[PDB]
RNA sequence: UGGGAGAGGUA
């Protein structure tokens, strides 16, 4: 839900404009560009920088039942970061042995 | 006991347990 | 704020306060050498230690023993610097006193008959120097500390690797210090084995036969008795209630009158309390009841003696009947379950195939020592040598420890082998595990690995020189006499030091220490490695001890690690984290009592920290008392909830206890994506220390702390006056208050000028105070490489841009302005040393000298007349810095003139030039130049030339320090003359030499001038001594290597610039590598015509999450716009009021930050300091997750006059057109990786050869040809380029008379081939004929 | 001459 709320904020704020009415239309935020063309990125990175970074898991392949309600613009707490960072050195073990 | 063994020093020493010593 | 803290102060935008300081930051190495080297006397670690666990020794027969008195360690033959000039190891002489006591055993005791001691020299130890490396053949190293299990006993189940059952066989494993393991463990039979040293298994059973124990025993061990009673042909049973849990009763139980369940009825709890409620005990049990049991003990007929039924074996009627007939009227069977009170020892007492203490030793041999004939003194010897001897198993202190806190026990000492008990309580533990009581260790917990360090490691070494020289004077003093040895010479003093030597010289984790930057030596000695002797193995390792367990948490860092396959194996401590006694990490933490959160600190190791609940760090407080909420976040047992603020029991120390230290130099840290907070914490270790060091404007704090902790600064040892700088020395006047009263109160400070590092980096020291400034103890005095002012300074803030531009950021590139180049701002030093080393062959020796055959003059023009260069000579490449010709006779001939050399004749003359030159597309000049001959010879003009150098530098240095000494000494007799007495221009118009025998009477003042004198007296007579000693250690000859004549060390100093193809990197892992170098006409700018420095692309933040890139940007904009105020108020000078107000505006800005730099106690001058020195930026620290905000950021931009969005309007500066969008500008600090692109490029045409392959040798320093691997064959095959692939598989590789065809037909212009056959495949065909193998190529 | 180990690092 927080990341439909996002994507949709994101995508259709522009509408401050003229000449027929206010109307909407698609936004010029460089952010949603780079995502939107295909540049680089993604809505799941686009969900981490601005909505909600989401479920973490142990590392016995568990979801943990509360996951980081932060975001990578507010900033993760100290608990948040030391959760994240049991998938990230996970993904990184595994580029190398496989 | 003959057989499980493959150290040559080992064979050595329980082939040469054999004999006895002399006075 | 102390007088050099006014200087600059760093606007810290921290909002909790510090409790407890980052402390030191080598206590772990200094203290592990410092317990293994310090005498203790009855805490015994080290050396001491050894000597009492190896002394005394007697013989076989008792005539004699040496005993060990005491140690001491003798100075040090050379200093640090002399050890790193002559090539040779840093240490110590060891000096025991050794007393050799005789026995008379022709005597009953004859104790007293000859008594013989002598400092006896046992080996050399290296010592360590005062920053935690050694120095070792000239070569600093560093031991990294090892993370190892822990001496013990561990339960650990697997996770069902058998799925023909689905089952799971619970294990133990007692692992000791030294001597054999044990392994008990199960099979999907249920009956319990035992592996020593992970050999053939045996039941379980043979080690308790072992142990003296029969079945009978066995079985009141390991079971309880269901204890019958027949009478008169009706069987009976005395029942306790607590036996019958979850059957169906197939025997009716019954009482006096009562009866209580019924056929088929499965007995339950509710039955069960009925029945302690009738309390009935003697229960009739029919006959099918008994048959299915176990009984637990053998039944001898008193009779007849005949052995009616032994224990462990299945009753049945005609067995009953014979009891009944006998007359055993009361049996004893053992209580057993099928779920909770398993039949497992019975089991294994069956399938065991022993039946005596004998049969189980000769077993246990049998499985030990496989084909050999056991005997009953060899077995019983080699099953008590195995566990049960002191000297050939050890649990050591901390195996006791933890065995007896895993099974539960209360005392934590105790002896260090194992015992009846021990075992039997491994095997109880073992089988309640299985039972259900009780859960499997955690083998990746923090309680179960210790850290095993520099000092256990090398007390371990010691040890094992100790045992070889304990079993060498062992067999020479029972072989020997006794009337003519001595300790001296019945003590061998090699094994001790090559134990030591092979140790400290090329063990795994005897480490060459990075130094590029402070950073890389301070990580490098906090480092831990879960590989190493004894540890993991690298390649044979998963991800299961390849993760971040719960109990890392400050203790072990999460996002410092290497990411090749070294990751989850080498780690980094944590910053306040220490050690217990027992070498288990522990991390402090503040304890809360009734919500006040006390300054109480406890330093609590993994297995505590889950028993307490503790709180999160970033929780609010107030007044430092109870928390502000009443549902505060905290963690439990490795998992986090919500608890109550009464309910709490500790409390994080700080918000940097989980970081590493260069994890905590990232600012914004919890912005950044921990792929790329990892890779940035990595890359801050590469950075080369630059031309001129630059603070970085977004700092964190503990700059100060790694630029003093790292030991590469130079701080004050006493607080004083400062009474001359030059650029190599600082003489401090100390304060009377901190000064002894028998020294002169002098601090001489010598600084180290332009050294080469490990790295081939530079590392010199500038003085950063001025002539007559005060300072105070714990002042930076002089900087390091690449620290300023007593701050770590990695890189340089160079204004940024986030906009893509042209392609020239593609893809992680970087697009640099000119302005970057011109003023020299990523310029770095690269001393480099090249050594001629004049060798000695048999057809003669190789000549030094100044001809040299078969070169011009643009040779020899900056030679000396010794054929040497000259200090100062701007060389380039491919220049000769020293002429070396070899002998009559070459060493290896061209193909050239090769046959010019057979058909003509090898003249045994016309020398080869074997010259040291630089080598190619390296410039710089010459700095220092030594030359190392072998004692006995005379030297050389230039040689002899550098040595009266050095006799008259040695000289002056000696006699300057004696002269400052004498004047601090002679203005401390003045002033203590002049305190005593009025004797004021009668001590002026006197000489100094008439000053300590005037005076008056004896006072505390003439004792003071009396001992001062005497204190001149000795500090000449050192000086004439050290001069002395000076003068014949740099007069007396260096034993280099044997076959060397003399050697000499050039010097060069290349600076190197940055260019395209260099990397580039910032400290949030944006990496990247210098594209182009843009004119600044080319670069963009915003409106005041200032361009910016560096253009980064904008495409790499989104998909790498690492958004204090970003916020560090805009931070950074904010603090040079603040620095650029203050610059504006200092060009047009306009007051010191307008000044002091505009500052502390702009250090009071934050929300609740806790630092408050009040200016109204600064004086006006002190003012007009900080703001010279704040005119280039305003620094911040922003502490990790403890940062500044963004409503902190866009308050500091606002108040520094610009656009609080952080995006302002830029130009092209090439069209002159705006860019539609506005973009992001600010300052980033970006560091210069050691990665250099001269350093990588290399190419060939055609050099030298492998010896067995004639294949092209490998690497920039033996100029080697590319591999064209097993891959790009591959890739050349699938496309078909088979003319391509032959000349790569041939001309350009072995075929040695086809590539010399193929260079002189492109020399004729003929762009054609004549292939061979491969001498790799004639090596090989050559192979295989040697395994015996009749390989042949066949002629059709 | 230029080999083999061990350690570290880059993509």
């Amino acid at each position: 839900r927080v990341s439909k709320a996002m994507m949709d904020n994101l995508q259709t704020e522009t509408v401050i404009n003229r000449d027929g009415q206010e109307e909407k239309q698609v936004s010029f935020n460089s952010i949603y560009m780079m995502a939107d063309s295909g540049a680089r990125g993604s809505a799941a990175q686009i969900r981490q920088l601005a909505g909600m970074r989401g479920l973490m898991a142990k590392p016995d392949g568990s979801i943990i039942e509360t996951p980081i309600t932060a975001n990578f613009r507010e900033g993760l707490n100290v608990l948040q970061y030391f959760i994240s960072t049991h998938g990230a050195r996970k993904g990184l073990a595994d580029t190398a042995l496989k | 006991e003959i057989g499980r063994t493959t150290d040559p020093v080992r064979m050595y020493m329980r082939e040469m347990g054999t004999v006895e010593l002399l006075t | 704020y102390s007088y050099t803290e006014k200087k600059r102060i760093r606007k810290d935008f921290g909002k909790r306060p510090q409790v407890l300081d980052v402390p030191y930051l080598l206590s772990i190495q200094l203290d592990s050498f410092q317990k293994f080297i310090e005498q203790d006397p009855e805490g015994q670690y080290g050396l001491e230690a050894a000597f009492r666990s190896v002394f005394p020794i007697q013989s076989y027969s008792g005539n004699s023993e040496l005993q060990y008195v005491s140690y001491r360690l003798g100075e040090p033959v050379f200093d640090v610097q002399e050890c790193q000039i002559r090539g040779v190891t840093y240490s110590a002489p060891l000096r025991v006193k050794l007393r050799l006591v005789i026995y008379e055993r022709e005597a009953p005791e004859g104790t007293v008959k000859d008594i013989k001691e002598q400092e006896v020299y046992m080996g050399e130890i290296p010592l360590m120097t005062d920053n935690g490396t050694f120095v070792i053949n000239g070569t600093e190293r560093v031991i990294v500390s090892q993370l190892h299990r822990s001496p013990g006993v561990f339960f650990d189940s697997d996770k069902g690797k058998t799925h023909s059952s689905g089952k799971v066989l619970y294990n133990a494993r007692i692992i000791p210090y030294r001597g054999s393991w044990l392994d008990f463990e199960f099979d999907p039979k249920d009956n319990l084995f035992v592996r020593i040293d992970r050999r053939r298994k045996l039941p379980a059973t043979i080690i308790l036969r072992a142990l003296n124990y029969t079945t009978e025993q066995i079985l009141d061990l390991f079971f309880e008795k269901v204890i019958f009673e027949i009478r008169d042909n009706k069987l009976q049973m005395e029942l306790v209630p607590e036996r019958l849990r979850g059957e169906t009763a197939s025997f009716d139980i019954e009482a006096n009158g009562k009866v209580y369940v019924e056929k088929g009825r499965r007995i339950t709890a509710r039955h069960i309390r009925q029945l302690e409620k009738d309390d009935v005990k003697l229960i009739e049990v029919p006959v099918e009841y008994i048959a299915g049991k176990v009984v637990a003990k053998d039944y001898i007929d008193e009779s007849t003696g005949e052995l009616i039924c032994a224990a462990n074996m299945e009753l049945s009627l005609d067995l009953l009947a014979k009891l009944s007939q006998s007359g055993h009227k009361r049996i004893e069977t053992l209580f057993t379950n099928d779920l909770d009170h398993g039949p497992y020892i019975s089991e294994t007492l069956r399938v065991d195939p022993t039946n005596d203490r004998l049969s189980a030793l000769v077993e246990i041999y049998r499985m030990m020592r496989p084909g050999e004939p056991p005997t009953r003194e060899a077995a019983e010897s080699l099953f008590e040598n195995l566990f049960f001897s002191e000297d050939r198993y050890d649990l050591s202190a901390v195996g006791r420890m933890k065995f007896n806190r895993s099974l539960l026990r209360e005392e934590i000492e105790g002896s260090g082998i194992l015992s009846k008990d021990d075992i039997i309580d491994v095997m109880k533990k073992l089988i309640d595990i299985r039972n259900g009581k009780g859960e499997v260790d955690d083998i990746d917990h923090l309680g179960n690995r210790r850290i095993r360090s520099v000092g256990e490691m090398a007390e371990n070494q010691f040890r094992v020189g100790l045992v070889r020289v304990e079993r060498a004077v062992k067999e020479r003093l029972s072989l020997g006499d006794l009337d003519t040895l001595m300790p001296q010479d019945m003590i061998n003093a090699k094994p001790i030091s090559a134990a030591v030597k092979e140790f400290f010289g090329s063990s795994q984790l005897s480490q060459f220490m990075d130094q590029n930057n402070p950073l890389s030596e301070i990580t490098h000695k906090r480092r831990i490695s879960a590989l190493g002797p004894g540890g993991l193995t690298r390649e044979r390792a998963g991800f299961e001890v390849r993760d971040v367990h719960p109990t890392h948490y400050g203790r072990v860092c999460p996002i410092e690690t290497p990411e090749g396959p070294n990751i989850g194996l080498i780690n980094s401590l944590s910053v306040y984290a220490q050690t217990n006694e027992y070498g288990f990490l522990e991390t402090p933490y503040r304890k809360v009592t009734d919500g006040v959160v006390t300054d109480e600190i406890h330093y609590l190791s993994a297995i505590e920290e889950g028993n307490y609940v503790i709180a999160q760090a970033n929780s609010n407080l107030d007044e430092e008392g109870h928390f502000v909420e009443d549902l505060v976040t905290c963690r439990s047992k490795g998992e986090s909830s919500l608890f109550s603020r009464d309910q709490v029991d500790y409390m994080d120390v700080s918000t940097q206890q989980v970081v590493s230290v260069g994890a905590s130099l990232i600012p914004f840290l919890e912005h950044d994506d921990a792929n790329r907070a990892l890779m940035g914490a990595n890359m801050q270790r590469q950075a080369v220390p630059t031309l001129r060091a630059d603070k970085p404007l977004v700092g964190t704090g503990m700059e100060r702390a790694v630029a003093v902790d790292s030991g590469v600064t130079a701080v004050a040892k006493r607080g004083g006056v400062v009474q001359y700088v030059d650029a190599s020395r600082i003489v401090i006047k100390v304060n009377e208050d901190e000064m002894y009263p028998g020294e002169a109160g002098i601090d001489i400070y010598n600084l180290t000028k332009y050294t080469r590092s490990n790295q081939n980096t530079c590392i010199n020291q500038m003085p950063c105070v001025s002539l007559g400034e005060p300072v105070e103890r714990g002042d930076v005095l002089a900087d390091g490489p690449s620290t300023d002012l007593g701050e770590l300074a990695l890189g340089q803030n160079m204004r940024v841009a986030f906009m893509p531009w042209n392609g020239y950021n593609f893809e992680d590139s970087i697009l640099v302005s000119e302005r970057v180049v011109q003023e020299d701002r990523f310029t770095t030093i690269h001393i480099q040393e090249l050594a001629c080393v004049s060798r000695d062959t048999k057809l003669g020796p190789e000549e030094i000298t100044a001809d040299i055959p078969n070169v011009g003059e643009a040779a020899l023009s900056k030679l000396d007349e010794s054929g040497i260069v000259y200090i100062g000579a701007e060389v380039t490449g491919g220049d000769i810095l020293v002429g070396k010709v070899t002998p009559k006779g070459e060493t290896q001939l061209t193909p050239e003139e090769k046959l010019l050399r057979a058909i003509f004749g090898e003249k045994a003359s016309d020398v080869k030039d074997s010259s040291l030159r630089v080598p190619n597309g390296v410039s710089g000049t010459v700095i220092d130049v030594q030359v190392f001959t072998r004692d006995g010879v005379e030297k050389d003009k230039r040689a002899l030339e550098i040595e009266e150098m050095q006799l008259k530098q040695a000289k002056k240095d000696l006699s300057e320090e004696l002269q400052i000494l004498e004047a601090g000494l002679f203005s401390r007799i003045r002033a203590v003359l002049v305190a005593g007495g009025v004797e004021a221009e009668k001590l002026d118009k006197l000489p100094r030499d008439r000053w300590l025998e005037l005076g008056l009477t004896d006072e505390e003042k003439q004792n003071q001038l009396e001992q001062l004198a005497e204190q001149y007296d000795e500090l000449k007579h050192e000086f004439e001594k050290k001069l002395e000693a000076k003068r014949r250690k740099i007069t007396q000859g260096d034993d280099l290597a044997p076959g060397v004549l003399k050697i000499v060390k050039v010097y060069l100093a290349v600076k190197r610039r940055i260019q395209p193809g260099d990397k580039m990197a910032g400290r949030h892992g944006n990496k990247g590598v210098i594209s182009k170098i843009n004119p600044i006409e080319d670069m963009p700018y915003d409106e005041n015509g200032t361009p910016v420095d560096i253009v980064l692309n904008p495409l790499g933040v989104p998909s790498r999450m690492n958004i204090g890139q970003i916020l560090e940007t805009h931070l950074g904009m904010a603090a040079k716009g603040i620095g650029d105020k203050i610059n504006a108020m200092l060009k047009q000078q306009q007051e010191v009021a307008k000044l002091r107000e505009f500052i502390q505006r702009a250090y009071d800005l934050g929300a609740d930050v806790r630092q408050k730099v009040d200016l109204s106690t600064f004086s006006d001058e002190e003012v007009m300091r900080l703001a010279e020195n704040l005119r280039k930026g305003m620094p911040i620290a922003t502490p990790v997750f403890d940062g500044a905000k963004e409503a902190e950021i866009k308050e500091l931009l606002k108040l520094g006059d610009l656009p609080t969005s952080g995006q302002i309007r830029l130009y092209d500066g090439r069209t002159g057109e705006q860019f539609e969008r506005p973009v992001t500008v600010g300052y980033m600090y970006m560091l210069k990786l050691n990665h250099l692109v001269d350093d990588k490029m290399h190419a060939r045409s055609t050099g030298s050869y492998s010896l067995v392959t004639q294949q092209p040798l490998g690497g920039k320093a033996q100029f080697g040809g590319q591999r064209f691997g097993e891959m790009e064959v591959w890739a050349l095959e699938a496309y078909g380029a088979a003319y391509t692939l032959q000349e790569m598989l041939t001309v350009k590789s072995d075929d040695v008379n086809g590539r010399t065809k193929m260079y002189k037909n492109i020399v004729d212009g003929n762009h054609q081939m004549e292939p061979g056959m491969p001498e790799s495949f004639n090596v090989l065909l050559k192979e295989i004929r040697s395994l015996g193998i009749n390989i042949e190529l066949e002629d059709e």
